[PDB]
């Protein structure tokens, strides 16, 4: 029995967790997934890996999951593990609503799942969830928010972050253009197209290959919207006009 | 070398090393002797001083009014097993109001000691006992091992250098039955004497005696209680 | 309720009224009491309505699971066993009195199942609070190996007797005919009772009710 | 005397790959080829059922199975694993019907089945399923075709092929598939996709095919297969 | 109910009425209270219809598996022992008065009584059910040592007819079953066939 | 029988040629232990065991390898005596459960099947190890006659006219094939059982031994009993006389 | 790559780089450890099972040495493989069959019984704690709807219906014999089916059997009861083959 | 890699043997049993002047008549000391009397080999306790001193040392100890032997001293109490 045990919840001589770190390597293979926080809203923009000609396209989205009436998330990592965690997030959000009759605040929802993910690293002898998540949402405590999750169970609030393929190269590209306190969803989308175009292996960048969703506040209630085909096409060709303008 | 980690692993020779290594603990423990007559059953035990400034470690334990045990091996395993023996005895007197027959208790040990030797992540009981008892069938001397096997004995000795004690009991086994209580104990500690190196002999410090029989219940004699038996020290020749 | 079943020449006829009651008031004038179990077996239900619905749906579900595994048409005995062993296990606390009927590879079979889990196999059975009235008709008019149209008439007359005599029964007569090659689920087989036409007009005209507050919410 | 291991048998490698899932994917790749095609009018599932001996009875076991009156399944890879997923899917479909009194949506069934497949990649003392599923359905006046793989990920397809020579099968499909073909034509190209990866020539007892439309899901009879087989 | 089983040389004779009551209403006027458990083993059921039925179905399952595993034709005593275990363990929950009667190649014809308590006793003849009260006198006066199979059939039919005559919760049709080495043979008595003992008053 | 980079460490693991070595090594345990035989006569079954004495300090009757499972069933063991006793306890309990459920003495073939199913259950997992014990079961009935069964560490059960388990099992079976047990009375068998044991016993390599004998048959009214000292001592006299 | 191994894929039921399950494959070679061969042939209105009956010595009571087993009154089987594993699978088959009738009110089909055993066998092929059963079951019976059935289930969990089958050492050589015989359009009477079963096992081993060397189990439409032939009746078929 | 209940070819349990090795890394402790009482001494071994010496407690009272000194992996002793405290109070509740020093020692010793992997509870011990204990107390049988080790073996000692320097301390006790010395001599002897083996210089802060005697309860020595005995150079 102990012969076949691979000890997933064990410490390295260095003082680290191999299975967590190896799970982190898995995320770096999944589609480039980024999100940035603006003054008037917040958005998620992800690279789609389901790009085959013979795919059907049944759902409203591929990697953008709706969790709450005021909250949405995107995923980088193992797709199947993501479906487990996102379903659990919906359950956590509903338990809060059952108990307090108010929407779950963004941090409380993130931390709740993160405590589950941490548990898998400490006890049970099972493999960690190979998923990193980006959370966008609104609550009456901090307003528009953006969060990030790790297989370790770690979480963090960000003004702008990226997870997945070419995570490192996208973050330094964000540092270049992001302006804190003066960012609008208008320019936020422009930044989103800018980063994805350079980081993705495709140099043309069609609407088929990217997925963008926005979280806004319209007259009291929260609006989560996944951008249509032509709406993305318009943002991409606008970026080309700024690319060809770089003859100065 | 790759079969000696668990009890559940049979070796190509048809042996279980974990059971065999557990038996080594009995050899590593201090020597003790047990013998019987037609009326009495006597346990003699040699106590060990960890660093002769601490008291000599306990060796003989109570089980019931008619049963007492001598230990060899792991103390903590000895107490654990003794509590089981005490419990089964108390159960018998509760339900039937009669003393539990020695043989029946010993066979209950044979079943309890077996269970762990066949489950993964378990270990054998690292202790060998010498059970002295008296019932309807007279006096009894029984031996248990880390292997759930048990033995009905005329006389028995287990522990370090118990081979020399065993050969003395071999020589004098034809005299034990018709012989009296005072002579039985003398024969017992004379066997226990043979285990000791030629320099040191028996004292009021290092000898423990347990006696159960027809007239008296199981009694342990330790320090000043052991001196009437030592008075009559025949002295050691070699 | 009034529910009844008959075994005729070609198969089974099942009958039921359409009255549901809460206390001594009619809750539903047209409720479905003949339930689907399988494409070849149907089951009538009486007593606690909710118990009737859920017990009949669970077994129907369990038979579909069974018939998918076997690839064969399910048997009326399996429906009988499944219903019997459940109702017994719940010591009669599930108040479902049942009339089970269907056509097998074995042939036409009819059962009556009691809330406590006792079953009877008979050519004609009645259950419900109108059972006595319905059973009287069968004892008087039933004949062995009768024709389909004749059996339809018999069962309907039995249900009618339950309707016009038992206060717990009323409204429409439902039928279900099951044979070796055909199934007729005749929902309103007979409408023997109708509401009298309101020849007086009481239509409350626009603006005859005083309002205190109004809010209009537009939608998509 | 029985127990059960608590530790995962599927773990992350140094490169970040779940080795057992990729090894299970090698298991489905060596299995009998199967094809599925959505036809905006119906769905066709067809699979190679090459027997071996003729001593085997062709009508005894099925590769194309109904989950319910409107959903069907086909597989590639290991027979025994697939059958477990069939009984599990049938149960899930019934759980839904008991609660909502409405036929389970195809998308909803696939998700619930994929979750079970996901469980066997993280749960203690088990290996993943060596099967990829082809699920077809018709609900809300629309045809559906899904794929569920060993990891528990699912994909919506217009047309796809799996098992032996699935790469050539898919390239054959993208050249031949029209997003406006009727069911009759869809069945024809499905057998043609199998023909590409067959060798040995086809009989009506040599392959298995099932259809799904507004009338429900059913298995095509050997007489009907023979009629389409006049290529 | 009324139920009855008589042991003869080569086997047993079983008899029951056909009435099932729900209060004062006959829910089933033609009931088969003689339940087959195995090839040669039968049981007579009285008391709760649902209770006795469930026990019968469990004994059939239990004895079925037991027989196959043992590879012998099942003992009547064994079938009676399976009834006893259930009727004794759940005596507070069940209302069952069972008579187990049958044949086996080891002990021949056997009749066992399992009353409501869950005790078991072998008898030459046994009677049970509410109607059995009215026929204790007759059954004790009529029974003779070593009756033939045809006489036992007459004996059960007579006793039951008298019981159905007086008891309200008994009536309908007499069902008889004869079990011997050769197998089981069944017959049914209707109206005229029931032994008439005329209404005896002024 | 060689490869052991795994394969032979667990009972839940097959070898590449399709063998469970843990069961085979468990069978080696019974091969190392002293020989035990049993013979089915016309009117019962007789058991005989060579009990090797490790020390003369053990009482005559210690390490008894003969067991009473039920009032009508006997048990002779070979191999690891610890496992043997626990298997006897299982057999005891199975036999008593039958009486408590069905009211009569358990038929031997059913008891043998039940116990063998238990034995087999210890050959399938890594959580447990197989029993290092082979045992024989004997019973006599007026309705069933004489019956003798043997169960090995794998869980295999067979009926025997004569059977040998232990160190010299193949050496003993050649001596039993010489006997006409089907026509013999169990009074004559005792003599012959003792002879076979003495022949098979190794005089120089193994030390002194005690002969244990039990029987169940017509002579013992169907009850399994230890052979009386006067009859046992007669057979030992006869067995030594055969060594001319 | 062919014959490749990673980790403990040859010790527990986990996938190899090729996608194989070596422990299950080793369980198939464990069937041949018995050294016996079984043959099953389906007739027009019957189903026949035949097996080797190797009793090495006088000391064994030959009535207890068998691989033919009754599951129900109407369903019998032949076990090929490890004897103790075989017994276990039979007791489970007996259990599932009796449980089926109790729950559903009718007798379990040969079709359904084989499926259930194969489903149970699947659990051992996915769980690492226990080995698969190194044995093979061939069930026969008259279905009250379809007629004579011959079904077989693997340690892998594969199951199928058959016109004829074999199991054991000389399996692949005797299925090759059965192929030739089935392609020839015979009149599959009881006589034809029993004799085809015997001659298959006879020519595949080159023995010419004595009545004590084989055991035969049959199921007929005229008698759905599972029946074992006995030496007297087997010899009758053996003397008839002298043509 | 093996299970925690694996025997060495010599007949010892690996984990139990290695748990004894952990004591050899702990701070040294001395207990002396005399006719007038029992004294317990232990070195604190402070690594930083910023660390509060009053928070390092290696001698704790179990009851008014029983004290305990510990050496090795201090963290492990938390449960052993707590279980001893619960046992003494349970005994008073049931029997209206104080537990004997031997009884308490035995109760704690029962917990020593309560570790394992398979066949375990939802919170069973995974390994032995890496501590040695010295139980000093007074009951009807006068004053006694008991020593428990990870194996479970408990024994009465006239004088015993446990820790990293228990080698030289035990042989030094076999020179000074007389079986009729006073408690004042016992305290003097123990502190002398303690300073002989300590790396740091002995003062009234880096050590801990406690006494239990038939006259009065378990007494923890304060700074001033220590100064009185430390002054003897
Ligand atoms: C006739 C009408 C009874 O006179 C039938 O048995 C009928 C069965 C039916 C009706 C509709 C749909 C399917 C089947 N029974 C009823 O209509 C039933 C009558 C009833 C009331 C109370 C009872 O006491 C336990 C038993 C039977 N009506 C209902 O179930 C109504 C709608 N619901 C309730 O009265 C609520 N009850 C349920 C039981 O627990 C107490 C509250
Ligand atoms: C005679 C007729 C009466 O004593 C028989 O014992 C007969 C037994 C029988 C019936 C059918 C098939 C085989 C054998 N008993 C009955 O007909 C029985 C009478 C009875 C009712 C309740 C009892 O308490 C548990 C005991 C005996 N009738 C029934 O079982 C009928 C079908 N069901 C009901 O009466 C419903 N009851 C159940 C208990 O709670 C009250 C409602």
């Amino acid at each position: 029995s102990r012969r076949y045990d691979s000890r997933t919840t064990i410490f390295s001589p260095e003082g680290r967790l191999y299975q967590v770190e190896y799970a982190m390597e898995a995320i770096g293979h999944a589609g480039t997934c980024l999100g940035i926080l603006a003054n008037d809203g917040v958005l998620l923009a992800a690279e789609r890996r389901n790009i085959h000609k013979l795919l059907d396209e049944v759902f409203f989205s591929e990697k953008i999951y709706k969790l709450n009436e005021d909250m949405a998330c995107s995923v980088a990592g193992i797709t199947s593990d993501a479906n487990v965690l996102t379903n659990e997030l919906r359950l956590i959000a509903q338990r809060y609503l059952l108990q307090y009759q108010e929407p779950i605040p963004c941090e409380q929802l993130v931390t709740a799942l993160c405590d589950i993910k941490q548990a898998y690293t400490q006890f049970g002898g099972k493999r960690p969830f190979g998923v990193s998540l980006l959370y966008i949402g609104w609550d009456k405590h901090y307003g528009f928010q953006l969060y990030q999750s790790d297989p370790s169970g770690n979480y963090g609030g960000w003004k702008a972050t990226c997870i997945g393929n070419n995570s490192a190269a996208a973050v330094s590209m964000l540092k270049q253009d992001y302006k804190e306190g003066e960012m609008t969803l208008k320019s936020a989308l422009a930044l989103a197209v800018k980063v994805l175009n350079k980081t993705m292996d495709v140099s043309k960048l069609s609407a088929e290959k990217v997925e963008i969703a926005t979280l806004t506040r319209e007259s009291g209630k929260t609006v989560i919207r996944v951008l249509k085909q032509k709406e993305v096409e318009q943002l991409i060709k606008k970026h080309e006009e700024e690319e060809a303008k770089a003859e100065r | 070398n790759q079969y000696d980690n668990d009890v559940t692993v049979w070796s190509p020779q048809g042996r279980i090393h974990q059971i065999e290594y557990a038996m080594e603990a009995v050899k590593q423990g201090s020597a003790t002797v047990g013998l019987k007559s037609k009326t009495h059953a006597v346990l003699v035990a040699l106590k060990r001083a960890q660093s002769e400034l601490a008291a000599h470690q306990k060796k003989i334990l109570h089980v019931d009014n008619h049963i007492g045990i001598s230990i060899a091996g792991l103390t903590a395993d000895a107490r654990l097993l003794c509590n089981f023996m005490r419990q089964e005895c108390l159960d018998s007197r509760f339900v039937f109001d009669r003393p539990l027959p020695v043989s029946r208790l010993v066979s209950l040990i044979g079943s309890k000691t077996q269970i762990p030797t066949q489950r993964y992540g378990r270990r054998p009981y690292g202790v060998g006992l010498l059970i002295a008892g008296y019932d309807d069938m007279g006096p009894h001397i029984f031996q248990t091992c880390p292997s759930a096997n048990y033995f009905d004995c005329r006389a028995m000795s287990i522990g370090a250098r118990s081979q020399s004690a065993r050969t003395y009991l071999e020589r004098h086994m034809s005299e034990f039955m018709e012989c009296n209580l005072d002579e039985l104990v003398k024969h017992g500690l004379r066997a226990l004497r043979e285990t000791l190196p030629a320099e040191q002999d028996l004292t009021t410090k290092n000898v423990s005696i347990g006696i159960v029989g027809k007239d008296l219940e199981f009694t342990i004699y330790d320090d000043d209680d052991v001196s009437p038996f030592l008075d009559g020290l025949e002295e050691r020749p070699q | 309720t009034t529910i009844a079943g008959v075994v005729y020449k070609d198969g089974i006829v099942l009958g039921a009224d359409t009255r549901a009651t809460e206390g001594m008031v009619v809750a539903d004038k047209n409720c479905s009491k003949i339930h689907f179990i399988s494409p070849n077996i149907y089951c009538c239900g009486a007593g606690t309505a909710a118990d009737t619905d859920m017990t009949t749906q669970l077994i129907s579900s369990n038979l579909e699971l069974h018939s998918l595994t076997t690839g064969r048409l399910p048997r009326v005995v399996t429906a009988n066993r499944m219903l019997k062993q459940m109702l017994f296990r719940y010591q009669g606390y599930i108040g479902a009195a049942l009339v089970l009927g269907g056509v097998d590879v074995t042939g036409p079979h009819l059962y009556s199942i009691y809330p406590h889990g006792s079953t009877d196999k008979l050519p004609y059975v009645t259950m419900g609070s109108g059972s006595l009235a319905a059973m009287a008709v069968f004892e008087d008019k039933f004949r062995p190996d009768m024709e389909e149209e004749e059996a339809k008439k018999l069962v309907s007359e039995a249900i009618a007797a339950g309707i016009f005599n038992d206060l717990g029964s009323g409204s429409n007569i439902d039928l279900c005919v099951i044979s070796k090659s055909k199934l007729d689920f005749l929902r309103p087989f007979s409408v023997p009772n109708k509401k009298g036409t309101r020849l007086g007009r009481y239509r409350c005209e626009k603006g005859t009710t005083a309002v205190l507050t109004e809010k209009v919410t537009p939608l998509e | 005397a029985k127990r059960g291991y608590s530790f995962s048998l599927t773990t992350f490698s140094p490169s970040g790959k779940l080795v057992q899932i990729e090894y299970a994917l090698a298991a489905v790749a060596g299995g009998a080829p199967s094809v599925g095609i959505k036809a905006a009018n119906g769905v066709v599932l067809a699979t190679e059922k090459k027997q071996k001996s003729i001593l085997y009875d062709e009508r005894s076991v099925h590769k194309v199975e109904p989950i319910t009156k409107h959903i069907g399944l086909v597989y590639s890879g290991m027979g025994p694993d697939y059958r477990v997923l069939v009984h599990r899917a049938r149960k899930l479909a019934q759980q839904y019907y008991l609660v909502y009194q409405e036929p389970i949506p195809t998308a909803q069934l696939v998700q619930r089945v994929a979750s079970v497949m996901q469980e066997y990649t993280q749960s203690g003392g088990v290996r993943p399923f060596g099967v990829s599923l082809l699920i077809c359905g018709w609900n809300e006046g629309r045809p559906y075709l899904f794929q569920s793989d060993p990891s528990g990920a699912y994909f919506a397809w217009k047309a796809t092929a799996m098992g032996k020579n699935y790469v050539n099968g898919k390239t054959f499909l993208e050249k031949r598939y029209n997003e406006d073909l009727e069911l009759e034509d869809a069945i024809h190209t499905a057998i043609l996709t199998l023909k590409e990866s067959f060798e040995g020539q086809m009989t009506e007892d040599n392959i298995e095919v099932g259809i799904c439309n507004e009338a429900g899901f059913r298995r095509l009879t050997p007489t009907e297969v023979r009629d389409y087989l006049a290529a | 109910t009324t139920i009855m089983a008589v042991q003869f040389n080569g086997g047993v004779v079983l008899g029951a009425d056909s009435r099932t009551t729900t209060g004062s209403y006959i829910a089933n006027r033609v009931t088969d209270k003689l339940t087959p458990i195995h090839d040669h083993i039968f049981c007579c059921r009285s008391g709760s219809a649902a209770d006795t039925q469930a026990v019968a179905d469990a004994v059939t399952y239990q004895l079925g598996f037991h027989s196959i595993e043992l590879n012998e034709p099942p003992l009547v005593h064994t079938a009676a022992s399976l009834f006893k275990e259930m009727c004794y363990r759940y005596r507070e929950d069940l209302m069952a008065g069972i008579i187990i009667a049958g044949w086996d190649p080891q002990e021949g014809g056997q009749v066992y009584s399992v009353p409501m308590g869950g005790m078991m006793v072998r008898q030459s003849f046994a009677i049970g059910g509410s109607g059995s009260s009215y026929i204790y006198g007759y059954v004790d006066a009529t029974y003779r040592e070593g009756m033939t199979k045809d006489e036992c059939l007459q004996f059960t039919a007579n006793a039951l007819a008298l019981a159905m005559e007086r008891d309200g919760s008994s009536g309908g049709v007499i069902r008889l079953a004869a079990i011997q080495e050769s197998g089981v043979e069944r017959q049914v008595l209707l109206g005229d066939q029931i032994p008439k003992f005329t209404i005896a008053t002024l | 029988s060689s490869i052991g980079t795994g394969y032979d460490l667990s009972a839940s693991t097959f070898s590449p040629d399709g063998r469970v070595f843990q069961v085979e090594y468990a069978m080696k345990a019974v091969e190392n232990s002293s020989t035990a035989i049993g013979i089915r006569c016309k009117d019962g079954v007789v058991f005989g065991v060579e009990k090797l004495v490790l020390s003369k300090l053990y009482e005559e009757g210690s390490n008894k390898r003969l067991f009473n499972v039920d009032r009508h069933v006997g048990m002779a063991v070979a191999g690891l005596l610890a496992d043997a006793r626990s298997l006897a306890d299982i057999a005891r309990e199975e036999a008593s459960n039958f009486r408590s459920n069905f009211g009569y003495n358990i038929p031997l073939k059913h008891l043998a099947d039940r116990v063998a199913m238990y034995v087999h259950a210890y050959t399938l997992y890594s959580a447990v190890r197989p029993f290092g014990c082979s045992f024989m079961l004997g019973s006599y009935s007026a309705n069933d006659g004489a019956q003798l069964y043997m169960i090995d560490p794998s869980g295999v059960s067979y009926g025997y006219w004569g059977c040998a388990i232990g160190k010299a099992r193949q050496a003993a079976k050649t001596e039993i094939e010489k006997l006409q047990m089907k026509e013999m009375t169990c009074r004559d068998v005792v003599k012959e059982v003792a002879k076979i044991i003495y022949i098979v016993h190794d005089e120089v390599k193994d030390k002194a031994f005690e002969l244990e004998l039990s029987w169940v048959g017509e002579l013992t009214k169907g009850r399994h009993e230890i052979v009386p000292k006067d009859i046992r001592e007669e057979a030992e006299k006869y067995a030594k006389e055969s060594l001319k | 790559s062919r014959g490749s191994s990673a980790g403990f894929d040859r010790h527990i039921t986990i996938f190899s780089p090729e996608g194989r399950l070596y422990q299950v494959e080793y369980a198939f070679k464990a069937i041949n450890q018995g050294g016996l061969t079984s043959v099953a042939v389906r007739g027009k209105d019957c189903a026949v099972i035949v097996t080797q009956k190797k009793v090495p010595d006088k000391l064994l009571d030959s009535s207890t040495v068998t691989h033919l087993f009754k599951i129900t009154e109407s369903i019998g089987c032949v076990m090929t493989g490890m004897t103790a594993d075989s017994r276990s699978q039979v007791q489970r088959a007996r259990y599932e069959a009796a449980n089926w009738k109790y729950k559903y009110g009718y007798e379990i089909p040969v079709d359904m019984l084989c499926k259930r055993i194969a489903d149970i066998s699947q659990v051992y092929t996915q769980n690492a704690e226990m080995r698969p059963l190194g044995c093979c079951m061939i069930l026969i019976g008259i279905d009250e709807e379809q007629g004579p059935q011959v079904y077989k289930c693997d340690p892998a969990g594969y199951y199928c219906g058959f016109k004829a089958t074999a199991a054991g050492v000389k399996q692949t050589e005797s299925t090759s014999f059965l192929e030739k015989k089935v392609k020839k359009k015979f009149d599959w009477t009881f006589e034809q089916t029993v004799e085809t079963a015997i001659t298959c096992l006879s020519t595949v081993l080159s023995i010419d059997f004595k009545p004590s060397e084989i055991e035969v189990g049959v199921v007929t439409v005229e008698n759905p009861k599972f029946r074992i032939l006995t030496e007297a009746e087997i010899d009758a078929h053996l003397v008839a083959l002298a043509e | 890699d093996r299970g925690v209940n694996t025997f060495s070819p010599e007949g010892r349990l690996f984990q139990v043997e290695y748990a004894i090795e952990a004591i050899k890394l702990g701070s040294t402790a001395i207990g002396i049993q005399t006719s007038e009482g029992v004294c317990l001494a232990v070195e604190k071994r402070i690594t930083s002047p910023l660390m509060e010496p009053s928070s390092i407690e290696k001698i704790v009272e179990i009851d008014a008549h029983i004290g305990c000194a510990m050496s090795g992996l201090i963290a492990d002793a938390k449960t052993l000391i707590d279980k001893a405290r619960v046992e003494t109070q349970n005994h008073w509740f049931t029997y209206n009397e104080t537990m004997t020093v031997e009884s308490v020692t035995q109760a704690v010793s029962n917990l020593a080999l309560q570790f394992g992997e398979e066949d375990a509870d939802p919170g069973a011990m995974s390994r032995p306790f890496g501590v040695a204990l010295l139980f000093g107390g007074v009951d009807e049988k006068g004053p006694q001193l008991f020593h428990m080790d990870p194996s479970g073996t408990f024994v009465q000692c006239d004088a015993r040392a446990i820790g990293s320097a228990s080698e030289g301390a035990q042989s030094s006790l076999q020179e000074v100890y007389h079986k009729s010395m006073t408690l004042k001599e016992a305290i003097k002897s123990s502190l002398i032997i303690l300073k002989q083996v300590m790396e740091e210089k002995l003062n009234a802060t880096n050590i801990e001293l406690a006494t239990v005697q038939p006259g009065q309860n378990f007494h923890m020595f304060t700074k001033e109490e220590l100064e009185e005995v430390i002054k003897d150079i």
